[PDB]
RNA sequence: AAACUCCAGUUGACACAAAAUAGACUACGAAAGUGGCUUUAACAUAUCUGAACACACAAUAGCUAAGACCCAAACUGGGAUUAGAUACCCCACUAUGCUUAGCCCUAAACCUCAACAGUUAAAUCAACAAAACUGCUCGCCAGAACACUACGAGCCACAGCUUAAAACUCAAA
């Protein structure tokens, strides 16, 4: 299905940020992903404090990744993520916009 | 433990106004419910105990917005006799 | 429960005097009853429980004006169930 | 008309080959999606 | 007879009231969106007799901020900052 | 209910009382009225609408017969004997101009 | 009745006619009242199309010379 | 300007400054008020303990302790020993619903101390331990 | 409801555990 | 009063524990139950009824094994009170509450309302509870107590659970 994988990387410089998109990117592919597009959210304040792989973080870069996987991939891509020592924290979401906006006639 | 500090629950004094400060944070801290989470937290409340008491309060408040709202709409009669005599 | 029928339809005493006077200020300390009983700084000199237990006589401290003496017997008044509601809430 | 979009849309997909380009291009930008609501339910933009 | 009333649907029935949410997505990233909807003192979120939305769309904003907090987006002890100075949509005073 | 069947119709949640109806019912009242004063029957109107009162003693005195426009007594008809009197004569009939 | 229909989209249109009703005349006639009358004549000489309906019922009523300010 | 309630962001440069210092740069006097006790510690900005007093420390015993007397007994003297060390402004933050909340605090400012800001930090946890059980009294 | 029914098995209920425990 | 002072306060690092606010919502599931986040599986039946025992399940407590241990806590110690207090109050600490794999099969397991279909007309209707009924099916009930008992049978249960009497007695319950 369609999922969004929402990052939080290390608060790093280009080559490095590039590098480590790449690898996830890279991943993402290997275990069976059409990658749709790469958005940046920016570098930004974490809204608080974040210990990861012994390494504690107060600054990070926001980053959306959209594709396309089969199911077993997730789980999958989760571990891949769990090792990588440049994401403060990583999450696979179902895609926003393929949940259905269902309408409504008001209150009743 | 992990947020930044000085933000949650912070209040800035107007002109050394110290008490209508304190009591500024004493009204934000009833309003969103701190104070009665600190009270109520100080001994366990069993399970059946809360769903009773949370079950009590909600019918007590619909019950009291009725009435309300029943004296509220036959306050309108109440005025001086248009046909006082007869 | 169909709550809108009901609706509509001696060492230890001295232990719990002391015990209901501490709680009973650290409720008046706070808008958690009320934000017009907050305002009105009431306070309480002692906490008398009848021998047989049916009513527990709170003695608050009056002022020198009459007028804000009997508002506050009025607030108190209005607002002493809600009290005991509380008490019993926070399982004191 | 679903697969029509879909294939107008896999054009502009990161293959292998644009994955350093796409990914200098989407550093090189910046994605908002924070926007309010009023009381007159209107949106207001950032 | 022409005169007699005959069989219809109420044609000046008004339009069923909308909450200010109601047709709009809510995503947990919008967390300016989501802001409006929490204490800025203790980051609590408001209930619907103070933030007026339909029970839907409390439950979407509730759910939205879960996600937005757990995954990083959002604080959870405080409203941020930065958002304290959008619309206020939520009938809440606290005489400040 | 029981007063659906001389409702016309709701108009925008007014009930509309029928006319047509109203003119039959109101014709055999005004008609046992009628006959009932020939036969010299005591006529005694009833009436708590206190908008009305003055109006409707006044009308009761103009026409001679007799009116009720005040609090109603435990007892005026089915204890009359005892409050007025054992040879007291009842109304032959009674108009309530509000029931 | 029918004509509610149209008095419907008149009080959502045009609005309340700034005019005031008077009840006590047996034959009070609204502005409402003359759009709907107008419409009717309308329908009967012409075509049923309802928004030519109305816009041709305004431009007539203008023509008489009733403010109608949607 | 407006009185704004919510505090300085230290990001956001703003210019309320107290002696020539900002938000982040200003003492914090630590209140502490427990059922039966109140401690007060000031410390610097970069976390320096400056002074310290409890109701304890000041010579109250037992049921004595825990009073709105021996709270402001406590903040009186905390007070003093921070005036010892160059404080003259403060941030407030208060832990605990005891009876010495708000009694401390008046100490405090008895002492010579200037409170600018009042913060709340009393621990509510979002259900984690459980509590003991309710006393049968 | 007849509380003198629960309790006479309240009653007949522990008098039997005693006498198991007893036996 | 005991207890601790390897105590206390600020700061930082830091769970196999339980999940503020939302929830003034009343949703999901056969029921029991289910209220932190994500993802994957996934919520039978295009007549209805249909079992103490058949087939699957069943809160809390409890029993076997291993593991985790912050907090709470039957028991067990100490402190205080009391005429006595090994209860109530204070302190400490177990089985247990948690995970895994097996058992046990009980609750005011209650909306104290059996499942499906239909009606609102009648005299509405002992009472109260929760407006009164009709058709159809299954389960169950025929005074109280003896009796959530005895015996028999079945059961991973062995001071256990299910099924469940009779004798004596009474004019009531
Ligand atoms: S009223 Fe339509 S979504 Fe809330
Ligand atoms: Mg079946
Ligand atoms: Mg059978
Ligand atoms: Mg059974
Ligand atoms: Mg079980
Ligand atoms: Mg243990
Ligand atoms: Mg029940
Ligand atoms: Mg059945
Ligand atoms: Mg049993
Ligand atoms: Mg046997
Ligand atoms: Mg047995």
């Amino acid at each position: 299905p369609r999922y969004e994988l929402a990052l939080i990387l290390k608060a790093m410089q280009r080559p490095e940020t590039a590098a480590t998109l790449k690898r996830t990117i890279e991943a993402l592919m290997d275990r069976g992903a059409i990658v749709r597009d790469l958005e940046n959210l920016g570098e930004r304040a974490l809204p608080y404090r974040i210990s990861a792989h012994s390494q504690q973080h107060n600054r990070g870069g926001y980053f959306l990744v959209d594709f396309y996987a089969p199911t077993a991939a997730v789980e999958s891509m989760v571990e891949h993520l769990s090792r990588d020592i440049d994401v403060i924290r990583g999450n696979i979401v179902k895609h926003p916009l393929t949940q259905e906006l269902k309408e409504c006639e008001g209150i009743v | 433990a992990k947020h930044l500090k000085f933000i949650a629950r912070t209040v800035m004094v107007q002109e050394g106004n110290v008490e209508s400060a304190y009591r500024t944070l004493n009204r934000i801290l009833t309003m969103d419910g701190l104070i009665e989470d600190i009270k109520h937290r100080r001994y366990y409340e069993k399970p059946c105990r809360r769903r009773q008491r949370e079950s009590y309060e909600r019918c007590r408040r619909i019950y009291n917005m009725e009435m309300a709202r029943k004296i509220n709409f036959l306050m309108r009669k109440n005025r001086a006799d248009p046909w006082q005599g007869c | 429960k169909n709550w809108l029928k009901k609706f509509a339809s001696h060492a230890r005493l001295r232990a719990l005097n002391g015990l209901l006077y501490k709680a009973l200020t650290d409720l008046l300390c706070t808008p958690e009853v009320s934000q017009e009983l907050y305002d009105l700084n009431v306070e309480l000199s002692k906490v008398s429980l009848t021998p047989d237990f049916s009513a527990c006589r709170a003695y608050w401290k009056t002022t020198l004006s009459a007028e804000q003496n009997a508002h506050m017997e009025a607030v108190l008044q209005r607002s002493a169930a809600h009290m005991r509601h509380l008490l019993m809430s926070q399982q004191t | 008309r679903e697969v029509l979009q879909l294939q107008e849309e896999v054009k502009n997909f990161i293959t292998r080959e644009n994955l350093e380009a796409r990914v200098e291009a989407a550093l090189d930008s910046r994605k908002n999606y924070n926007w309010a609501i009023t009381r007159e339910g209107l949106v207001v933009r950032p | 007879n022409e005169d007699l009333p005959i069989s219809m649907e109420n044609p000046y029935k008004e339009p069923l009231k909308k909450c200010i949410l109601c047709g709009k997505h809510v995503d947990y990233k919008n967390v300016q969106l989501l802001s409006q909807f929490v204490s800025p003192f203790t980051g609590c979120i408001y209930g619907r007799h103070i933030t007026g939305l339909c029970g839907k769309k409390q439950k979407e904003i509730t759910k939205a901020i879960k996600r937005a907090q757990i995954m990083g987006f959002m604080p959870v002890t405080y409203k941020d900052p930065a958002y304290l100075k959008d619309p206020k949509v939520c009938n809440i005073r606290y005489r400040e | 209910r029981f007063m659906e069947p001389y409702i016309f119709g709701s108009r925008l949640d007014h009930d509309i009382i029928d006319l047509e109806q109203t003119a039959t019912h109101l014709q055999l009242a005004l008609n046992f009225t009628a006959h009932m004063a020939y036969r010299k029957g005591i006529i005694l109107f009833i009436s708590r609408n206190r908008q009305f009162s003055y109006l409707i003693e006044n009308m009761a005195r103009d026409c001679g017969e007799y009116a009720h426009t005040r609090y109603f007594r435990g007892g005026m008809l089915t204890n009359a004997r005892l409050l007025f009197g054992p040879t007291v004569r009842l109304p032959d009939l009674i108009i309530f101009l509000h029931t | 009745y029918h004509e509610d229909r149209i008095r419907a989209k008149f009080y959502s249109v045009y609005g309340s006619g700034q005019r005031a009703f008077d009840l006590f005349n047996p034959n009070f006639k609204s502005t409402c009242q003359r759009f709907v009358e107008k419409y009717t004549e309308l329908q009967k000489l012409g075509e049923t199309d309802e928004e030519k309906l109305f816009v041709e019922t305004g431009k007539a009523l203008l023509a008489e010379g009733v403010i109608l300010r949607r | 300007t407006k009185f704004s309630i919510y505090p300085p962001i230290p990001g956001e440069e703003s210019s309320l400054r107290w002696a020539g210092k900002k938000f982040e740069e200003i003492p914090i006097a630590h209140i502490k008020a427990s059922h039966n006790n109140t401690q007060i510690q000031v410390v610097s900005a970069s976390n320096e303990p400056l002074a310290f007093a409890s109701c304890g420390t000041e010579g109250f015993r037992n049921a004595k302790k825990g009073t709105g007397i021996a709270a402001q007994t406590a903040g009186i003297a905390a007070a003093a020993r921070a005036k010892q060390k160059g404080v003259i402004h403060i941030r407030v933050v208060v832990k605990g619903l005891g009876p010495g909340r708000l009694s401390a605090m008046h100490g405090l400012i008895m002492g010579g101390l200037e409170v600018i800001s009042i913060t709340d930090n009393t621990p509510i946890p979002h259900n984690g331990c459980r509590p003991r059980k309710a006393r049968k009294l | 409801k007849n509380v003198l029914k629960i309790r006479r098995r309240k009653m007949n209920h522990h008098k039997y555990r005693k006498l198991v425990k007893k036996t």
